[PDB]
């Protein structure tokens, strides 16, 4: 060992909602736990989540976790694993009430109970009347959630390694994951964090696109880490494009706007969601709403101006009082980024890359999965994932608003509840050898030694433009094949990219270069997967295969890093507490 | 050991902060001034000769200038101190706006007292 | 504790504000300042008491205030305690010298 | 149109002390960017320039800076609000904190003051609710203006009292947080919290300088929160 070794029962990589929940739980369950984050924990993307948490509390009206299950399975266009979705919606209420007891400042009904608002994909009685089940703190729910969780972690004295950058997983000779190496951003010191359970909770990767609602820090580090370790990633082609990013800025305005009564208009003032989704209207699922807006634009019914092509999101009829009380956050965002006051004018919006349905496949326990040569699932000893980085999968081909925050909490908690069983089940793991650790550092070492290589800024811009043009809302056989080819070129350039800042004290260039490798693996995996799935389901839409194919594609797609090829995994359809919801035609 | 950015000449201070630093400075000045006023008072009271002697000291233009400074610093500490206490007791609002208005009115009131002081001393 | 300071500093500031209104009153309404009308004012029981009260008030109010300043700008312990010593003695001197000047009138 | 900057630089393995460096940036005339857009662009041309950022929407609190002498977030400060004919745009680290590198400050003492006031729900468990704690809208409104804090440190790093005693004075942001728990109806440790805030320094170093309010990117008002704490302290100890 020529590298300091810091040993813990668990190392949680990421301190967003998922990671902070898991750490809290792992800790209370009596094991030692290091919580790593490449930013101060309260600056993780969860902080920006607006609309709230979808969960059947039954406060605004009688509800039923089975109704929420139906909505989610239907919303996922039938490739969401039903046993896992069952677990989420049934467990949810308890998990969310628990956050309220940690002090989360929810908004309130007149009787004192948690406020819930309508949101997209919400129905009573299995597809009936519109429901209101998203629990909220104005439109700052993610902020409220994240701060509350950090506070709980302070109160529990969690051991937090703030501003450490995880480089790569460390594997032992048996193929088990036994921790990871990380770079302390302040000092430059590199360390091996040794663990019996390494929990990836690194969030999404919207920055592979040219326009995203995601923070700059969403670079798919978890995807890249898994891939480089030989761990497969799943459903990578399933990218949710939120319907309402601010045109010309990418900054999100919550679906809360529509849940509170706002709606979308085109250049002629048609409320076109009545035409495209006669039932749920503006509160239809996101894949559908996003496509609808893009069709309106492509056919010359979109609007224009300083912001570029867009649809109008009309809110002014809700009134100043309701706007300032339930939606203060988008008031600020619209005035600042669009120069539009929502109280008097519609907000210029356009679909914007938002959330990553794909990720590392996991069981409900958070344990990461791989497949052997016969295609059977095999647990990866030592590895776990929770949150946006994971693909459980509870979101299938299209996530419901409100369901990500629920996911972080339910699954972060679950990984913690189950960690002891998971560690016992996997057995003692053999120590990493010195070169096992050294292998983790190869990628870092290349950057440190490359001075005259290519400019990483040009590579990132090419990467992002490629994804924007070829793997956006509508996709095409030809364009995707060409995009994939360009990525291969871009990816070769990156193996020769230079790092111009060579210093060690808070050197952010090195971090951003390291990040770019992860943008690249994520983009590549996405593209290979998008070409592979020759059908249209949820957010994945192709003109060359416009239809949903339940005979050939009622399944997850799986990217295998060693061979760089694709395969399939079953979708689970065996809930324990009620019968499976059978695949059927999905319209809103 | 790590540097710190605390170069006061590179930082903007709003009126409220100016008001506040002056309140502190005026208070220190007043503390010294009390001794001086006492020194003067005691002279002026010890005998009829002490009194004329005090008048003669008050005659000097240099002394009038200082005595004016003392009275001005005192008026300032007092007025701005009352502003402070009106905030503490809820008579003045604590928004940034309210804080700007009240600082300004305080300056104005002080300038007036400073003249009434100048007159009293001339 | 700090609630104690907060209050005493303000109580004394109220007393001192009254004393200033009183002394300003006098000075602003007497014109010709002969040695006799002067000594007459300060001979008055009212003025003697009020003045001694003011001196006590300055003792407390300025002690608190100067303490606040010192504990912001004077870090080294020894230099600070010395400056506190000087300042406290000065303030006490003020009150005592005040007693000797007025009881002598 | 040409944009000119004077930016604070410091790297302990190169520099003996801090220094200001000049920067130029061709900008599109007909379009107005944020300071963070500029910073990110400057880095493309000088890769060694370090600064913090993330959400780029004024929510995460990463990129507090001192801009033309006044604190704020780069990500929501438009260039047009900083630009003056024949002057440079001057960018320096938040004042009073140790500087790690370039525009990156060590926020440790800021986070320490936050922890000192115990920023988490303290509930004694008696009279548990059937489900969520019931909190009426009137009681919930008391939290508005307090929970929105993004821990950016714009306020505290602009407070002289915090500069002189960063380890004794809690500072505006922290006291804002303390009040958030002091008036949460669900928190039952109000008295005990106040007993820990009674010394000469924690709260009382705040003397209404009011630099906190003007810089808060979220439009919060520490002065007012502090005022309320002071009342509670008197109601209890006087
Ligand atoms: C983008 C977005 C998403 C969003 C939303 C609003 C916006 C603007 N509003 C939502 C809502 O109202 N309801 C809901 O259910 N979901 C909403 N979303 C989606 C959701 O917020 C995100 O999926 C979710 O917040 C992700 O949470 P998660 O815990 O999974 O991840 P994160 O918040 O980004 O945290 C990432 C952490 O990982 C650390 N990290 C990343 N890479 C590294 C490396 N290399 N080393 C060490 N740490 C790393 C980050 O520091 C961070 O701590
Ligand atoms: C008579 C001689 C006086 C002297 C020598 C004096 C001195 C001081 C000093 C040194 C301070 C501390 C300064 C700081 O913390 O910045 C102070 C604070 C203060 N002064 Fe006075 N003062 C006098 C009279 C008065 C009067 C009449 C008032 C009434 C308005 C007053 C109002 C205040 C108030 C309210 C504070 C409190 C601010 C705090 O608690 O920090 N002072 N004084
Ligand atoms: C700490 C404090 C003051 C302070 O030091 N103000 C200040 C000092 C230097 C530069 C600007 C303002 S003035 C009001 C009393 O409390
Ligand atoms: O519209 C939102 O608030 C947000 O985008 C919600 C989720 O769940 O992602
Ligand atoms: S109160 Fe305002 S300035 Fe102070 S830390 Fe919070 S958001 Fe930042
Ligand atoms: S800027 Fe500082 S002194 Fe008090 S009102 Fe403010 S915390
Ligand atoms: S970058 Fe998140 S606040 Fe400016
Ligand atoms: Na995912």
């Amino acid at each position: 060992m020529k590298l300091p070794v810091r040993e813990f029962d668990a190392v949680v990589i990421g301190a967003g909602g998922a990671g902070m929940r898991a750490a809290l739980q792992i800790s209370q369950s009596g094991q030692t736990c290091a919580l790593l984050s490449k930013v101060f924990p309260t600056r993780s993307h969860t902080v920006s989540a607006q609309g709230g948490i979808t969960v059947a509390l039954g406060n605004t009206h009688e509800d039923n976790w089975e109704w929420h299950m139906y909505d989610t399975v239907k919303g996922s266009d039938y490739i969401g694993d039903q046993d896992a979705i069952e677990y989420m919606c049934k467990t949810g209420p308890e998990a969310i009430l628990e956050l309220e007891h940690m002090g989360l400042p929810f908004s309130r009904l007149d009787d004192g109970r948690i406020y819930q608002r309508p949101f997209g994909g919400q129905s009573k009685n299995f597809g009936g009347e519109q429901a209101a089940r998203t629990a909220a703190a104005a439109d700052r729910t993610g902020h409220a959630l994240l701060h509350t969780l950090y506070q709980q972690n302070l109160k529990n004295h969690t051991t937090i390694f703030s501003e450490w950058y995880a480089l790569d997983l460390v594997k032992n000779q048996d193929g088990a994951v036994v921790g990871c190496t990380a770079l302390c951003i302040e000092t430059g010191e590199v360390v091996y964090f040794k663990a019996r359970a390494t929990v990836l909770a690194t969030g999404g990767a919207g920055r592979i696109y040219q326009s995203t609602t995601n923070a700059h820090i969403n670079t798919g580090d978890g995807v890249g880490m898994a891939i480089r370790a030989g761990v497969p990633v799943q459903d990578m082609e399933m990218w949710q494009f939120h319907p309402t990013g601010i045109a010309g800025a990418g900054v999100l305005v919550t679906e809360g706007c529509r849940g509170e009564g706002g709606y979308l208009l085109n250049k002629h003032g048609e409320r076109f969601m009545e035409r495209y989704a006669p039932n749920a209207k503006d509160l239809a699922g996101r894949d559908v709403v996003a496509r609808s807006i893009m069709i309106e634009i492509r056919e010359g019914r979109g609007c224009d101006g300083p912001w570029g092509p867009h649809a109008k999101l009309k809110l002014d009829h809700l009134g100043k009082e309701v706007l300032e009380s339930r939606l203060p956050g988008i008031l600020e965002l619209s005035r600042t980024f669009a120069h539009v006051d929502p109280v008097k004018e519609p907000i210029p919006v356009i679909p914007t890359c938002h959330y990553m349905m794909g990720g590392i496949p996991t069981k409900v326990t958070g344990q990461a999965l791989t497949v052997n040569e016969k295609g059977e699932d095999v647990v990866v000893p030592g590895l776990f994932a929770v949150g946006e980085i994971a693909c459980v999968s509870v979101h299938g081909a299209n996530r419901l608003g409100g369901n990500s925050l629920l996911d972080l909490v339910v699954f972060g908690r679950a990984a913690g509840l189950h960690l002891q069983e998971s560690i016992a089940e996997q057995g003692a793991l053999r120590d990493a050898s010195e070169s096992d650790v050294e292998a983790s550092l190869d990628r870092l070492n290349r950057w440190n030694n490359n001075r005259n290589g290519e400019d990483p800024v040009a590579i990132r811009k090419a990467l992002q433009e490629c994804m924007q043009h070829n793997f956006s809302v509508f996709r095409e056989g030809d364009a995707m094949a060409k995009g994939l080819e360009q990525l291969k070129v871009i990816r070769e350039r990156l193996k020769n990219a230079r790092l111009d800042d060579t210093s060690s004290e808070f050197n952010t260039q090195r971090v951003e270069c390291l990040e770019l490798d992860n943008l690249m693996e994520t983009a590549y995996a996405t593209a290979v997967s998008a070409n592979f799935r020759t059908e249209s389901r949820g957010a994945h839409s192709r003109f060359d295969f416009p239809d949903r194919d339940d005979e050939n594609w009622l399944c997850h797609s799986l990217y295998l890093p060693e061979s760089e090829s694709m395969t399939r995994r079953s979708v689970n359809m065996e809930p324990k507490l009620r019968p499976a919801f059978p695949p059927k035609i999905r319209t809103y | 050991q790590r540097p710190v950015n605390l170069d006061l000449q590179t930082i903007r201070f709003p009126i409220t902060a100016i008001a506040s630093i002056l309140h502190r400075v005026s208070g220190v000045i007043t503390f010294v001034a009390v001794g001086i006023l006492l020194w003067l008072l005691g002279t002026s009271l010890s005998s009829p000769e002490g009194f004329e002697q005090a008048s003669a000291i008050m005659g000097s233009f240099f002394v009038k200038f200082i005595m004016w400074g003392i009275l001005t610093a005192l008026a300032y500490h007092v007025v701005v101190g009352i502003r402070h206490m009106m905030m503490d007791f809820g008579y003045l609002e604590e928004t940034f706006e309210a804080g700007k208005r009240s600082a300004k009115i305080s300056f104005v009131i002080t300038v007036v007292l400073s003249l009434l002081a100048g007159v009293l001393v001339w | 504790n700090g609630v104690h300071d907060f209050i005493l500093v303000r109580a004394t500031a109220i007393v001192l504000t009254l004393y200033i209104i009183y002394m300003v009153g006098f000075f602003a309404t007497s014109g010709e300042l002969t040695y006799e009308v002067w000594i007459g004012f300060f001979a008055s029981a009212f003025t003697k008491v009020f003045t001694l009260l003011a001196l006590f008030s300055i003792l407390i109010h300025a002690w608190i205030g100067m303490w606040q300043v010192l504990t912001d700008y004077v870090k080294p312990l020894a230099l600070r305690l010395m400056l506190q010593l000087v300042i406290v003695v000065a303030l006490v001197v003020y009150v005592i010298y005040g007693f000797v000047v007025v009881w002598g009138v | 149109m040409r944009l000119e900057f004077s930016i604070y630089r410091y790297n302990p393995d190169v520099d003996d002390a801090p220094r200001m460096q000049d920067y130029t940036l061709e900008a599109d005339e007909g379009r107005d960017m944020m300071l963070l857009d500029a910073l990110i662009q400057l880095k493309e041309k000088d890769p060694s320039l370090s600064f913090r950022r993330s959400c780029r929407e004024g929510v995460c609190g990463s990129d507090g800076l001192n801009m033309n002498g006044k604190n704020g977030l780069a990500c929501i400060t438009p260039i047009s609000a900083l630009n003056q004919p024949g002057k440079k745009i001057v960018i320096r680290p938040l004042p009073g904190l140790p500087v790690i590198r370039d525009l990156v400050v060590d926020m440790g003492q800021f986070y320490a003051q936050y922890e000192k006031i115990k920023p988490y729900l303290l509930n004694n468990g008696q009279n548990p609710p059937a489900r969520e704690h019931l909190q009426m809208p009137e009681q919930r409104e008391k939290l508005d203006g307090l929970y929105e804090c993004i821990l950016c440190a714009c306020c505290s790093t602009s407070c002289p009292s915090f500069w002189w005693n960063p380890d004794k004075f809690i500072g505006p942001a922290g006291l804002l947080a303390a009040y958030r728990f002091l008036i949460d109806s669900r928190d039952t440790e109000t008295d005990s919290r106040l007993d820990g805030l009674s010394d000469a320094f924690s709260v009382f170093r705040c003397t209404s300088i009011m630099n906190c309010v003007s810089v808060c990117p979220k439009g919060l008002n520490p002065t007012r929160a502090i005022g309320h704490i002071k009342s509670m302290l008197l109601q209890r100890n006087a």
